[PDB]
C-alpha cells in the first residue's frame, strides 16, 4: 500500500475530514483513490464523502444490509446524539450559511456569525430571560456544545464564530426532509 | 513581577502558575493563570501571562504546567480546539468581563470584596461608609 | 401637497443618509468613516469613540457598524468595507455647511446663456440655420479681431477674475460626483439576477446566459459612465486642458480665490479623474466574473428546496414547548456526518 | 399571540419580502375580524 495512500486515510481517520484549502496535498492524494479509500474503510463499517465543489472529503457510517441501525451503536462513534436545541440552533446556522453562499463569488473567504445576530432569533423561540449575561452564557453554552461535534470554532476576541463547511452535508435536503417528518409526527400527537 | 520572583529566590527563566476551584451541587468551576520569564530580563514588559476558566473534570494544574514546558504559549492555546470546557484569555480585561458575566453580579462587587479583604480597624460610620462601600 | 409629508416621513423611516444625520453619535462616524476612506474600521471606531465619553465601549461599536451594514449606510463585500452614495451625500451636505460658493453669479449667468445656445443650435436639424448661426458666429468673432488689432485687449478686473476662478472650481470638481452611484447600480442588478437564477432553479435559463457572450448587468448609469469615460480617453484635449489649468494657477489672484487644498485639487484635475474612472470598470469586470462563477457552480435548485425545508422546519418549530428542559433534551433524527474515530486505547503499547 | 410570533419569525426570510407580507396578512386579517364586530368579549378582550 502506497504511503501517501496510507497517511491520508489515517488522517482522515484522525480527523474525521480533509479540507483542500488547509491540506491540499492528502486531499489530492484521497481523491484519486476512491476505489482504494473504499476497500480500506470496508472493514470498519465506514464510507468516504466526497465534495469536489467545495473541496471536502469526509466520512460517514457505511449502510449495511439491515432496515434501520440507527447510526449511532456504532462502536467507532464516540460523540453524543443531537437533541432539539442543537438542531434548532443548527438550523439557524445553516440559514446563515445559506445567505453566505448565495452571495460570494470567485475567491476563498470564510463565514463568521457575531453572538449578538443569533441571540434574538433565539429568543423568538426559546423565550427571553432577564438579565442580558443569562441569554450570553445560554448561547455561548450551546455554541460551545456545538463546538464538540465540528460545526463551529472558538469564539474570537471580536465575539464571533467561524460555521464549519461541513454543515452542508448534515443538513442536505434529505436529512431536513427526514427531521421535518419526525417533528410533525411528534408535534402532532 | 516580586511574586513570581520570590522577593531573590528565582534568577532567569521561571514558571509560576495559581489556581482556584469552586463547586456546588452537581457543577465545578475552576479559575487559573500561568506567568513566565522567559530569562534574567525582569522587567514589567517581559513577563508572560495567561488566564484560564474551565468546567471540564482533567484541567488541572499540572496539566496546564506539562502543556507550557511542552510547547509553551502555542500549546496553551491549542487546548481550546481540542476540548470543550476550556476558555484561555491572554488579556485580563475580556477574562474579568467573562467573569463577571458567569456570576450574574455588577462591575463593583470584586473590587468591594477586595476591599473588605484585609481591612485593619473598623473606623466611624461615616469613615467605613465613604470608604469602603462607596 | 398631502403626499409631500408622506414622502418626507418614508424617507426619514427609510433613507440611510437622514438616519445616519440623525443617528446619536453622528459627528464621530462622520469623521471617523470620512477619515478612514481617504476590523480595522472596528478597531479605528473604538478608539475614536474611547475619548469622547462625556455625553462595553467595543460591544457598541460592533453593534453600530452591523447596525449600519444591514441600513446598507455601508457595504461589506468578502472581510471589506465599501462606501456607498448616502455616506458621501451626507459628508458633502455635512462640509458644505460651513463654506459655499454662491452660484447666483454673472459668470453663471453667462455659462447657462452659452449652454443653452448651444444645446438649441445643436437640436435643430435645418441647414439653412445652421449656415446662418455660422455665419453670424464668425462675423462676431471678425469684429472682436477688428476691435483688437486697434488695442483694445480686455482683461478681467480683480473681483471678475476670482468669481470666474471659484466658478470654475465648483462646476469642475462636480465631475466625481456620481462614481459610487454607479457601483451602488450594479450591485443591486448583481443581486436581483441571483435572485430570479435561484427562485427560477431551471438550467436552460442558465445554460443560456453562460452560452451568450453578451455583458450582463446593464444598467441606466453604465451607459452614461461609458459615455463619460469613452471621451475623457480622448487626451488630444485632456493634454490642453491640463496646460491651461496651469497657466491659470500661475496668477497673483489665486491665493484671494482659492486656498490651498483646493489649488491642489485643481491642480492634479485630469490625473485623478482618469485614475478614478479607470477604477470602476475593474469593479464591473470582477463584479461580472463572479456572477458567471456562481451561475457555474451550479448549486441553485439546493438552495432553493433547502430553504424551503428550513422554512417548514422554523414554521413546525412554534408549535413545541421550549420551557421543558425535558423536551429540549429529547433526541433529535440526525445521522453522524464527519465521525472522528476513538483513539486506540493502546496508548503506551 | 401566535400570529405576532409568526410575523417575527417571518422576517429573517430572504423572498425579497413575500414571506413577510403573507405573514403579516393574517394578522391584519386578524385584527380586522376583530373590530368589524366591537360588541363580544372576544373582539373587546383584544383591543380594550
Amino acid at each position: 500500500t502506497p504511503q501517501r495512500v496510507r497517511e491520508a486515510v489515517q488522517e482522515m481517520l484522525k480527523y474525521g475530514l480533509l479540507e483542500e484549502s488547509h491540506k491540499p496535498n492528502l486531499y489530492r492524494s484521497a481523491l484519486t483513490n476512491i476505489e482504494v479509500v473504499d476497500r480500506i474503510l470496508e472493514p470498519l463499517d465506514l464510507a468516504m464523502g466526497v465534495d469536489e465543489v467545495r473541496g471536502l472529503v469526509f466520512v460517514t457510517v457505511r449502510q449495511g444490509e439491515v432496515a434501520e441501525q440507527d447510526d449511532w451503536s456504532h462502536p467507532l462513534v464516540r460523540r453524543q446524539r443531537l437533541n432539539l436545541e442543537q438542531s434548532l440552533l443548527i438550523a439557524i446556522l445553516r440559514q446563515h450559511f445559506i445567505a453566505y453562499e448565495q452571495e460570494s463569488g470567485t475567491g476563498a473567504s470564510q463565514a463568521l456569525v457575531a453572538v449578538d445576530e443569533l441571540i434574538p432569533q433565539l429568543q423568538v423561540y426559546l423565550g427571553e430571560l432577564g438579565s442580558e449575561a443569562k441569554e450570553r452564557n445560554r448561547i455561548i453554552t450551546l455554541l460551545d456544545q456545538l463546538k464538540g461535534h465540528g460545526l463551529v470554532s472558538a469564539l474570537d476576541a471580536h465575539d464571533r464564530v467561524i460555521i464549519r463547511p461541513i454543515i452542508t452535508h448534515l443538513a442536505n435536503p434529505e436529512n431536513l426532509q427526514a427531521l421535518v417528518v419526525w417533528l410533525r409526527e411528534q408535534v402532532e400527537g | 513581577v516580586s511574586y513570581v520572583r520570590g522577593v531573590i529566590a528565582r534568577q532567569g527563566k521561571t514558571v509560576t502558575a495559581i489556581a482556584a476551584t469552586l463547586e456546588r451541587d452537581g457543577a465545578q468551576v475552576r479559575l487559573g493563570a500561568v506567568l513566565w520569564f522567559e530569562g534574567t530580563s525582569s522587567s514589567a514588559s517581559d513577563l508572560k501571562k495567561l488566564w484560564l476558566l474551565s468546567e471540564s473534570p482533567e484541567q488541572t494544574l499540572e496539566h496546564w504546567l506539562s502543556q507550557h514546558h511542552a510547547g509553551g504559549m502555542r500549546a496553551l492555546r491549542q487546548m481550546e480546539k481540542d476540548g470543550m470546557g476550556i476558555w484561555p484569555y491572554p488579556s485580563k480585561k475580556a477574562f474579568l468581563a467573562r467573569l463577571r458575566d458567569y456570576f450574574e453580579v455588577g462591575e463593583n462587587a470584586f473590587t468591594l470584596l477586595n476591599r473588605a479583604a484585609g481591612l485593619k480597624q473598623l473606623n466611624s460610620i461615616d469613615e467605613i461608609f465613604r470608604e469602603l462601600v462607596l | 401637497a398631502q403626499q409631500r409629508s408622506e414622502r418626507y416621513v418614508s424617507a426619514r423611516s427609510q433613507h440611510p443618509a437622514w438616519l445616519l444625520l440623525a443617528s446619536r453619535r453622528a459627528p464621530l462616524v462622520l469623521g471617523c468613516l470620512r477619515t478612514l476612506f481617504e476590523e480595522d474600521a472596528l478597531q479605528a471606531l473604538s478608539e475614536m469613540l474611547a475619548a469622547y465619553a462625556s455625553q462595553a465601549t467595543h460591544l457598541q461599536a460592533g453593534r453600530e457598524l452591523r447596525e449600519w451594514i444591514k441600513r446598507r449606510l455601508v457595504v461589506e463585500r468578502e472581510g471589506r468595507i465599501y462606501a456607498t452614495d448616502a455616506l458621501e451625500s451626507a459628508i458633502q451636505f455635512v462640509d458644505s455647511l460651513d463654506s459655499r460658493i454662491m452660484t447666483s453669479t454673472a459668470s453663471r449667468l453667462s455659462v447657462v446663456q452659452r449652454e443653452i445656445e448651444n444645446l438649441e443650435t445643436g437640436l435643430n436639424p435645418s441647414p439653412t440655420g445652421r449656415i446662418a448661426s455660422l455665419r453670424r458666429r464668425i462675423q462676431d468673432l471678425e469684429h472682436e479681431l477688428a476691435r483688437v488689432e486697434a488695442g483694445h485687449v480686455d482683461v478681467l478686473d480683480e473681483a471678475q477674475a476670482i468669481e470666474g476662478m471659484r466658478e470654475v472650481y465648483n462646476l469642475a470638481t462636480s465631475l466625481r460626483a456620481d462614481f459610487r452611484r454607479v457601483e451602488d447600480s450594479w450591485r443591486e442588478a448583481d443581486r436581483a439576477l441571483r435572485h430570479s437564477i435561484i427562485s427560477e432553479h431551471r438550467g436552460e435559463i442558465v445554460d443560456r446566459l453562460l452560452d451568450g457572450q453578451d455583458a450582463l448587468l446593464n444598467t441606466p448609469e453604465g451607459r452614461v459612465f461609458e459615455s463619460f469615460q469613452q471621451q475623457l480617453r480622448q487626451s488630444a484635449e485632456l493634454e490642453v486642458m491640463r496646460e491651461r489649468l496651469r497657466t491659470i494657477l500661475r496668477h497673483p489672484a489665486v491665493p484671494k480665490a482659492l486656498n490651498r487644498p483646493q489649488q491642489r485639487e485643481l491642480r492634479w484635475l485630469a490625473l485623478r479623474l482618469v485614475r478614478e474612472s479607470q477604477a470602476v470598470l475593474q469593479a464591473r469586470a470582477r463584479s461580472e466574473r463572479d456572477v458567471r462563477g456562481f451561475m457555474k457552480t451550479g448549486l441553485a435548485a439546493e438552495h432553493h428546496r433547502v430553504g424551503q425545508l428550513l422554512n417548514d422546519f422554523f414554521n413546525l418549530a412554534l408549535s413545541v414547548d421550549w420551557q421543558r428542559q425535558s423536551e429540549r433534551r429529547k433526541p433529535a433524527c440526525l445521522p453522524p456526518v464527519g465521525v472522528a474515530i476513538t483513539g486506540v486505547p493502546a496508548i503506551e503499547r | 399571540q401566535h400570529a405576532q410570533r409568526q410575523l417575527n419569525s417571518a422576517r429573517f426570510i430572504d423572498d425579497e419580502g413575500e414571506s413577510h407580507y403573507k405573514a403579516l396578512q393574517a394578522l391584519v386579517g386578524l385584527l380586522k375580524d376583530a373590530c368589524e364586530h366591537s360588541r363580544n368579549q372576544g373582539a373587546k378582550a383584544l383591543l380594550d
